[PDB]
RNA sequence: GGUGGGGUAACGGCCCACCAAGCCGAAGAUCGGUACGGGCCGUGAGAGCGGGAGCCCGGAGAUGGACACUGAGACACGGGUCC
RNA sequence: ACGGCUUUUCCGGAGUGUAAAAAGCUCCGGGAAUAAGGGCUGGGCAAGGCCGGUGGCAGCCGCCGCGGUAAUACCGGCGGCCCGAGUGGUGGCCACUAUUAUUGGGCCUAAAGCGGCCGUAGCCGGGCCCGUAAGUCCCUGGCGAAAUCCCACGGCUCAACCGUGGGGCUCGCUGGGGAUACUGCGGGCCUUGGGACCGGGAGAGGCCGGGGGUACCCCCGGGGUAGGGGUGAAAUCCUAUAAUCCCGGGGGGACCGCCAGUGGCGAAGGCGCCCGGCUGGAACGGGUCCGACGGUGAGGGCCGAAGGCCAGGGGAGCGAACCGGAUUAGAUACCCGGGUAGUCCUGGCUGUAAAGGAUGCGGGCUAGGUGUCGGGCGAGCUUCGAGCUCGCCCGGUGCCGUAGGGAAGCCGUUAAGCCCGCCGCCUGGGGAGUACGGCCGCAAGGCUGAAACUUAAAGGAAUUGGCGGGGGAGCACUACAAGGGGUGGAGCGUGCGGU
RNA sequence: GGCGAAUACGUCCCUGCUCCUUGCACACACCGCCCGUCACUCCACCCGAGCGGGGCCUAGGUGAGGCCCGAUCUCCUUCGGGAGGUCGGGUCGAGCCUAGGCUCCGUGAGGGGGGAGAAGUCGUAACAAGGUAGCCGUAGGGGAACCUACGGCUCGAUCACCUCCU
RNA sequence: UGGAGGUGAUUUAAAUG
RNA sequence: GUCGGGCUCAUAACCCGAA
């Protein structure tokens, strides 16, 4: 992924590391269904 | 700055501005040419000959005399050697760099994991290719000349 | 960052390419040249449009205001798309009926869009059965055919 | 691209026979998008940015796609043929 | 309100006008008669702190904002302001906007310097002499239709419009003549930038072989006997098959304490026990050599912490997942007892970090002061040491600070200052580093990267307070500590809630 | 008015207040601010079995019509020939048919996140040392915010000691 | 006077408006 | 589990009594 260091700031949002983990989890599901 | 390491060292020679040889120098041009030929026949580089002439014979550079043949130019060690047929076939700086690259390559055949020394070989070969471009432009190397380590 | 480049006398081509490259970072220029607004406009570039009323509704104002804003759902004659339009004035919603034809135009907010405490509505009613709505709300004129 | 012809009012791969491997391209070919070109017009202190219906000059078309007769001139908006 | 005047315009006529008519124009009779609207009125922004309705309902609002029964902001009356035969609404282009920047913008902390480096094209390139005349400058021939634009004069009553002259416009092309400062091209001559070489030194730079240091875990033998370990407090766990602890031996895998220093070396990532071998780069000293051989660098190439993957080894200590003991309302955790992968070696793949100096690289210039590391020079000491002290030059590495810069924090010859270059990147916040398409990878993943729609701020530096399960100082029987007497249980007096 | 003691001569541990300094995403001022899953309402979008239809390149069959060279026939001639019919051959060609591949619009069972709304729900992750400092890369685990391991950054509070400076 | 770094530590539980 | 009282600005947790 590309770097957006502004996203790492905490005021009014959840932690970016875990947002990234959630996005990657979602992308795995789409790629599996694309194979069927 | 240095071509690759970007350091700003300043050490070097500080030549005074003068036209004629000094009064205390007694050697003539013929003696100087004879000395240059003798030293070259003993097997020295062009840089080494000038060092010996300065240190032992009290001769500040041969570039203080006019060329007896061509009045348009001053004398240099390479010009003197050319006048007698003992001039290097390959320019000396290129030759020294190529010699350094050959020794380093056989070290790397026995030490494949020495990566820091390998970057040094890469930098040396960059210098060699810069020089070959310049010398082909000037006509001091044939147009078909190529540098290949496997040679 | 050093001096802005290229400055050379014979570097015209690179300077022109640099200016062309970074002009696509301007959203105004990109939208106009790619014609993005035309691609998605239900009014198809027109300043006004005609439609038929399908139902009356009410939209809540946004915080921290309170009130109900009266609007209509309109199906446009030219392409059949359905859009929401505001009815300006005190008591204006009483002059509208289902199956009536209206003329609508932009509501006039920033960037050619919505305004005020009612985001989501981009249009307003100007005429009802070919009579000016402003007159009807004030008087001076009567809505025909009952 | 070359050599030898044909055809045309006329030069030409414009089209043929024969002989070669050429020709264009990251300084953007090819393909895709949009559009008739210019004199000019709107705006701005200027540098610029945007447009090119109306008048003049050039181009193209006559429901769509093909093709002929007469004539100095047309493959013809108020002339001919086929789909 | 009186008295008077006029007739552009209006009504009715004659002439002229016209192909014929109509307009227009000259005259005659009548008469102030026939003629004002649209928007706005809280700020921006000119104009009301008046009256009557409505009461977070209805409504207004480009933006900021009004309206919750005493509305200068909504609806209406009366006033007032702007423009005026016009005046308002909606959509588009230019300006606003130095929010596209040649003139003329930004990238430490706000959007933004590729994790690092090498190099191809391109762009930018040191001094002197001679030649040329492509670029460039000057003069003059042939062209760039008219209309459109600017100026003076003239014709319609003036004007708009139209004519006669002067200029501009299509900034573009072409035939000749002249100049040689700069750029380009050709020849010659240099040493300052850069490179080569020689000398005595410095350094955890890299690779390979050998020799060690304690510490720790397991095993065998001797001693001794009831506990050890661990927490805020405990428990699981270990121990009579003799633990914890002490002594004598054997085996194993990882790691190199103190000295150690805003110290050293390297492009960055990174590099610290000793001895030997191979090897990279830099500083200083230099009347040595070559002779502009240079800077940056689209594409392209190489290096690149930890973790992960593929094969084969190894496994002391630690320890994702997991298994137990606790804590708690719950506790999928924090704490405690165990524990697989992994952490280590050999051959490959992956190419990612707050890979941060959050600061791309080369060159010139612009006060000082004071530490420290390497080399050189001078002077003085000296136990004669590769020793010590002071001063100066060059190159690294810190701090304070003048001019200047900046929103400020701060930077300030190790620039974030003034100037000459080249490359990369940014253009309000979100949607989104997502969807679709492509390339690369065994896989995990990497590089490239929109739109519909949503929103008035998001973001930065600094100020005053308030607060902290932050620090310091001080104080009070409506605080404690030391004490004396009680209230809370019963019946009743009295006040409060509810019923 | 009568009678008439006990204990301390201190401390900031508890409950609180004043002042200096420090951190702060708070100013309605910690009774502050604030995050995610599940549930409900609305808007735009993505993947998509099936499902009607359009447009381009190919390869093959067919082909109205045009041109050229031939043989013969009918009618006119000024004897040059000129109108036209039938057949043979060559060649050019719009259209049409079949199949193949891409491309586009329309519906579409089911699946997926995004944005508003206002609160139905469970917890309290971030801001003070936010009560286990926060955050980046990679990997595993969990209703949900999140937790844990290795390497890194300060954009981390407090006390003691040490080092380096002005 | 004022600054920059390093190593050690931090005695239960305490959610919400 | 029910009901009542404490503690808190208040709710949850927590403490006490009772049937
Ligand atoms: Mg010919
Ligand atoms: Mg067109
Ligand atoms: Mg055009
Ligand atoms: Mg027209
Ligand atoms: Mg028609
Ligand atoms: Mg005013
Ligand atoms: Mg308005
Ligand atoms: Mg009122
Ligand atoms: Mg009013
Ligand atoms: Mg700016
Ligand atoms: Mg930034
Ligand atoms: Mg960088
Ligand atoms: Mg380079
Ligand atoms: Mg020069
Ligand atoms: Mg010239
Ligand atoms: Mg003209
Ligand atoms: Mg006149
Ligand atoms: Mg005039
Ligand atoms: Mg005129
Ligand atoms: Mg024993
Ligand atoms: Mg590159
Ligand atoms: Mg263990
Ligand atoms: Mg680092
Ligand atoms: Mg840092
Ligand atoms: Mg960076
Ligand atoms: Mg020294
Ligand atoms: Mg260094
Ligand atoms: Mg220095
Ligand atoms: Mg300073
Ligand atoms: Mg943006
Ligand atoms: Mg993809
Ligand atoms: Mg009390
Ligand atoms: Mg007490
Ligand atoms: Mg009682
Ligand atoms: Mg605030
Ligand atoms: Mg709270
Ligand atoms: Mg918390
Ligand atoms: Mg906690
Ligand atoms: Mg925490
Ligand atoms: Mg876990
Ligand atoms: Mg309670």
């Amino acid at each position: 992924m590309k770097r957006r260091p502004r996203k790492w700031k905490k005021k009014g949002r959840m932690r970016w590391k875990w947002i990234k983990k959630r996005i990657r989890r979602l992308k795995r599901q789409r790629k599996k269904e694309r194979g069927l | 700055a240095r071509m690759h390491a970007r350091k700003r060292g300043k050490s070097g020679s500080k030549r005074p501005p003068r036209t004629a040889p000094p009064i205390w120098l007694e050697y003539t041009v013929e003696d100087i040419e004879n000395l240059v030929v003798k030293l070259r026949k003993e097997g020295y580089s062009t840089a080494m000959i000038g060092t010996i002439l300065r240190d032992q014979y009290g001769i500040p550079t041969v570039k203080l005399f006019r060329d007896p043949d061509n009045p348009n130019r001053k004398l240099t060690i390479t010009r003197i050697l050319e006048k007698h047929g003992l001039a290097p076939e390959i320019p000396e700086d290129l030759m020294f760099l190529i010699k350094r690259a050959v020794n380093l390559r056989k070290h790397l055949e026995q030490h494949p994991k020495d990566l820091h020394s390998m970057r040094g070989l890469q930098l040396i070969e960059s210098k060699i290719r810069r020089l070959v471009k310049y010398y082909k432009r000037k006509g001091k190397l044939p147009k078909d000349w190529r540098y290949d380590p496997e040679q | 960052p050093g001096k802005k480049a290229p400055n050379g006398e014979f570097a015209g081509r690179k300077l022109k390419l640099k200016r062309k490259k970074f002009r696509w970072s301007d959203i105004r220029y990109k939208r106009r040249v790619l014609r993005l607004k035309e691609k998605s406009d239900p009014l198809e570039g027109a300043p006004q449009a005609r439609g038929i009323v399908l139902e009356k509704i009410a939209v809540e104002a946004k915080q921290p205001n309170s009130g109900m804003r009266k609007a209509v759902r309109v199906q446009l004659i030219k392409n059949g798309k359905v859009v929401t339009a505001f009815c300006p004035g005190d008591g204006a919603i009483k002059f509208i009926d289902e199956h009536d034809e209206v003329i609508i135009e932009g509501i006039g907010g920033p960037k050619g869009g919505s305004m005020g405490d009612i985001p989501g509505i981009r249009y307003k009613v100007v005429k009802v059965n070919r009579v000016s709505l402003k007159e009807l709300v004030k008087g001076r004129k009567e809505k025909p055919r009952r």
